[PDB]
């Protein structure tokens, strides 16, 4: 009789699960015309052409994939801004985690925000997004962790993209599961 | 011939160290007194200050320093290990002399002299520590392993006793503790969790160790499900998990091999699954069986002086030692009957372990003859009966 | 008829490296004369700087050649071969050898020149490599690889190994190193980051070694731990990770070979569980056993001659070696006894690991002696009853 | 994954010195040629079966790997009519997985576009080497009881279909060693037509073996005295009879017999090793250096009965 370990797959797929979603709301927040639509995960998922773009996030998510797995990370926060690096459009991945369901459920979840251009307003384009990493350390601790990318830096947690507010949650989506806590919830500002 | 003297101070009483000192010299010295004790009674300050002076094997010349000591009243300290919900003790940790292991040293009857070897091991590392002998040139590593049929005390010597030295090894080491380890929080589902967190416990105790004047008692209880042999099979029974963790327990047996201030007691009564690597460390690998007729009888005796002492038995009558018993030639007497027929008693009684021993007055008062109050006259003979019964109760078993 | 001797001198002294070797040069050309060491120097110079001087095995002064070496006093430097997001301990990385491993050859003791083996092998390598002899027709990988039971030194040898090494090479090479991975430390929860993880510290290692004089001596103690039988931790799925990690090792070891300075030395208990694809690997399989007599016997002179220097042992005494014992014509005219007691106990101590042949003048002393200062009868006596007693526990637990 | 242009400084000195004495060499050498021919000549599957594909398995540390990079070697330099050069690739199956499949996919897909680029033109004969397919296996094992399946049964089984993608071509050959001899669960094993056995080399190729050995070791004088050793076609006309100038050979011969099944890499490493721990000398005569050998190979049959 056989008993046996694991092998799990847990914090980083999230990310990358991310790569899927920010390349879905990338596209669907408006904020990339240069998005095609494509198929990926049994959905009609909207990605980009630009294989430059696909290894510039290859470097800003693939490169700390294993390195955005230690759970510390509290909210991946997608904020949708303008210039000033302030959000209108909080893509708040609360990340409660308590450590193929995962798509499974992410399959409402693109499939929804998807959708979200029903639910999301004529958001104004020409407006970036940035990765703010929520870790349970304040103020950028352990630079190793976050800068491990060589080639792509990283910065501390400076004042202007440190900060957000304006947070009315309309949850699109509330979608627990069993490895994850993606309460995911767009904060429109 | 050195005669050792403990005294128990009350948590109430608040003089100092050496006022109570000096007060049982006072003490002592007016008595000018093999292990005869004596309650806190003949002077009033000493009664409100000690509780009990005990001495431990005639005129005593040559003294030892008064062993004076608090027992502490609060209980284990869970101290989790994982950095986010860990929700499993991983290491309940006293810090001796704790309340309940008192008088535990003492109702243990092994007449083998165990005590004695695994007492004397740690004055000698003392000995060889202080004076400084080389490493290299004469080493060993500080693991005590102990085994034998189930139920004979072996978790109850190695708690017994890490109470009983930090008594003895009051003047030099202040405080002694105690790491019971959760061997089964230690293992782990995830693929190399298994390992990387008993490397984690033990850097605990090794930081709890740095301490110089603290004297750390690793206790191991049933290793086993810590160190389970290594060549099971090549299957995946046991996962290639069950084979880096017997070597990194063994990583780390090893790597505490230079304190002095630390033993590590560990228990186990399978021993055939213990992996080899692992049955060589250990320094002393001692064997206790299940007890002999005279301590079979010393235990029957601490149980009946135990419940006259209670109650739970009619007016109490005297009864004699196997000395006392061998110096008056076994004669039947006004009070012999009761000294030989316990004597038989024991003498029947042999093959069965510390545990039955010391359940049988309980169920030969709770099956057979039963009035809340019963005499010795019978109530011996009400538990020779129960003994035969446990020999019954194997062969139904067979 | 090279003949090496090695001068260790104070760290406290900075005297120029040529002064001091042709101050200890006519140092032995005033002696102009078996292995000896000497402590007792007389000229203040000497004294000042140099702390002993040793001849390494009636050979006058045919032809010398010297090394100099200056212990380092602190610790290994730990490493996270990790970007700092999870703090786990990688490689011990040592320096030039530490004043922990002096001694250390003294100390080990083999029955048949193993040690020349692994001596003269290195000192082939590097003979080989610098005929430039090509690659292609002829080549070796540097594995070596040591098995046998548990206790014989295969932990104690590798850094044996670097210790004699650095201190040989010393004229060729300035600095050694040492690094001492950490089999556990290596694999994830998370998979396929055990093959990141794998590449990036022997890449770490790689640039360790990039120093073409920078001697490296890679020390894998627990292989068995890193090298899953690759087929049979198939069967029963172990995670993707398994025999992920051996084929990465196996790569990166064919990978090393082209380096001119390393050595990539392991250990194992366990040989049957290794693979077979490393077990062909390694150039000496080399097998180390239990001492045999004049093993222990030398084992055993050196604890007694420590014994008499921390003066456990109060007079001071003469034990002659076995070669002397054979001159002497074994005959018992009161000046050879006692070693042929302790040749007695030597014989009957037949198969113990070596690492209990250590410990035993511990345990006897401790168990039997019950005293703080003894002669030299009552301790062989002593150690007599702890073989016998060694013994008995190897018989009691089957 | 590795790369090699064409058979450099590091790809001669294998196939002039691998050494077998069943020919099997020269039967790779025309399996190759009738697997070529045949597809040049649009010959039918259905019928008779040829697959572009050949295993390599046996025992490990006999030649497997240096056997198929001198075996590409040999055949980009004898087909010297179509294909100006080669190209030998070798792919890692390790640096493949990452965390989860939407980027190991992109990464399998774009290793397999550069494999296109490369392909696209016909000019050259490209190989691969998969080194290790039981590395392929093994992860597709573990659909319940591991990993998460979804992230490496699925990327390997689309690295499998490319394989079959890859194959489609009529001048691509696929190369892998295996090293068990029952089957293997891939559909290498089964679909497999060119299935050579190798294992250790026979009593003919020790000799072979043994005297480029001491010829390289004669090259830069670490043997001194420079004696003449013969060929195995002058032990078999002269008769083996002993005399003055053909005895080191016999000797050497006694010593080829004693060494049958070792392995190829080891009886590679044996004088080297003599001459480490038996010879103990900056510089050695043949003479005693045969008795060196012999002392080693004892001590290695010695050492391989001492493993239990
Ligand atoms: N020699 C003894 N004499 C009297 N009682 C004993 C003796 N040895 C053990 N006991 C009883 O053992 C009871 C405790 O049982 P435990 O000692 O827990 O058994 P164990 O001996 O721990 O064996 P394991 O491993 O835990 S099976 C003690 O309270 C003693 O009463
Ligand atoms: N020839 C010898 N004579 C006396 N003692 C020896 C000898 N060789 C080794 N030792 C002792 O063995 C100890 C080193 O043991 P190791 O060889 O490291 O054990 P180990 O092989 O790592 O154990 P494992 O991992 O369970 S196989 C040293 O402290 C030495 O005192
Ligand atoms: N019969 C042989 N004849 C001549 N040279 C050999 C022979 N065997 C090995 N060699 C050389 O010795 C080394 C052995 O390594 P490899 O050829 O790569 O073995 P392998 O094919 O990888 O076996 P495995 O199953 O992967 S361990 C190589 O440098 C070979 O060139």
């Amino acid at each position: 009789r056989q008993d046996l370990n694991f092998g799990q797959v847990v914090a980083d797929v999230l990310c990358e699960f991310l790569e899927v979603a920010v390349h879905l709301i990338l596209y669907v927040r408006e904020v990339y015309g240069i998005f095609q639509k494509r198929k990926k995960y049994n959905v009609p998922v909207q990605m980009s052409c630009h294989p430059e773009l696909n290894q510039y996030i290859q470097d800003t998510l693939h490169c700390v994939k294993p390195l955005l797995e230690k759970n510390d990370v509290e909210k991946v926060v997608v904020v949708i801004l303008d210039k000033e690096h302030r959000p209108v459009e909080k893509f708040v991945f609360e990340i409660t985690q308590p450590p193929s369901h995962v798509e499974q459920l992410l399959r409402a979840f693109i499939l929804k925000i998807s959708v979200c251009d029903a639910v999301l307003d004529h958001n104004p384009p020409g407006c970036t997004f940035t990765v703010l990493v929520h870790t349970r350390e304040a103020a950028t601790r352990n630079m190793e962790k976050i800068q491990v990318i060589k080639d792509f830096p990283w910065i501390l947690a400076d004042e202007q993209d440190v900060h957000m507010h304006d947070p009315r949650l309309i949850p699109l989506k509330t979608m627990t599961s069993d490895i994850l806590k993606m309460q995911l919830y767009v904060e429109e500002r | 011939p050195t005669v050792h003297v403990e005294v128990h101070q009350r948590g109430s009483s608040t003089a100092k160290k050496e006022d109570i000192n000096l007060s049982v010299r006072k003490l002592l010295n007016r008595h000018n007194i093999g292990d005869y004790t004596w309650t806190e009674f003949d002077e009033p300050f000493l009664t409100r200050n000690v509780q009990s002076v005990s001495i431990i094997d005639d005129l005593s010349a040559c003294t030892v320093a008064l062993h004076i000591f608090q027992l502490n009243e609060d209980g284990p300290s869970s101290e989790n290990l994982e950095e986010e919900t860990e929700n499993i003790i991983a290491a309940n940790h006293w810090v001796l002399p704790a309340a309940e292991f008192h008088g535990l040293w003492d109702s243990l009857v092994y007449d083998v002299e165990v005590k004695s070897h695994l007492l004397d091991y740690v004055m000698t590392t003392l000995l060889f520590s202080d004076k400084n002998v080389n490493s290299n040139l004469i080493t060993w590593n500080r693991v005590v392993l102990l085994h034998g049929p189930p139920g004979t005390g072996k978790t109850s010597l190695c708690k017994a006793l890490a109470q009983k030295l930090t008594i003895r090894l009051s003047s030099r080491y202040r405080y002694g503790q105690l790491i019971e380890i959760n061997s089964h929080s230690l293992f782990s589902k995830w693929f190399s969790e298994s390992g990387k967190l008993v490397t984690k416990m033990f850097q605990k105790i090794q930081d709890l160790i740095d301490d110089k004047d603290a004297l750390v008692f690793v206790l191991i209880d049933q290793v086993e499900s810590l160190t389970a042999a290594r060549n099971a099979c090549r299957a995946g029974t046991e996962p290639s998990d069950a084979i880096r963790v017997v070597n990194a327990v063994l990583t780390q047996i090893d790597q505490i091999k230079r304190h002095s201030n630390v033993v590590i007691l560990t228990t186990s009564n399978i021993t055939e699954k213990i992996d080899v690597a692992f049955v060589d460390r250990a320094d002393i690998k001692q064997y206790i069986g299940p007890p002999s007729a005279a301590a079979i009888f010393k235990i029957y005796l601490s149980c009946l002086e135990e419940l006259m002492k209670c109650q739970i038995i009619y007016p109490r009558q005297q009864l004699l030692t196997l000395r006392e018993l061998e110096m008056i030639g076994f004669i039947e007497n006004n009070v012999s009957k009761l000294s030989l027929l316990l004597n038989d008693i024991s003498r029947k009684s042999e093959g069965l372990s510390g545990r039955v021993l010391r359940k049988l007055p309980f169920l030969a008062h709770a099956l057979y003859v039963q009035a809340p109050t019963v005499t010795i006259e019978g109530f011996l003979q009400a538990l020779s009966l129960a003994v035969d019964k446990q020999f019954e109760e194997r062969k139904k078993l067979a």
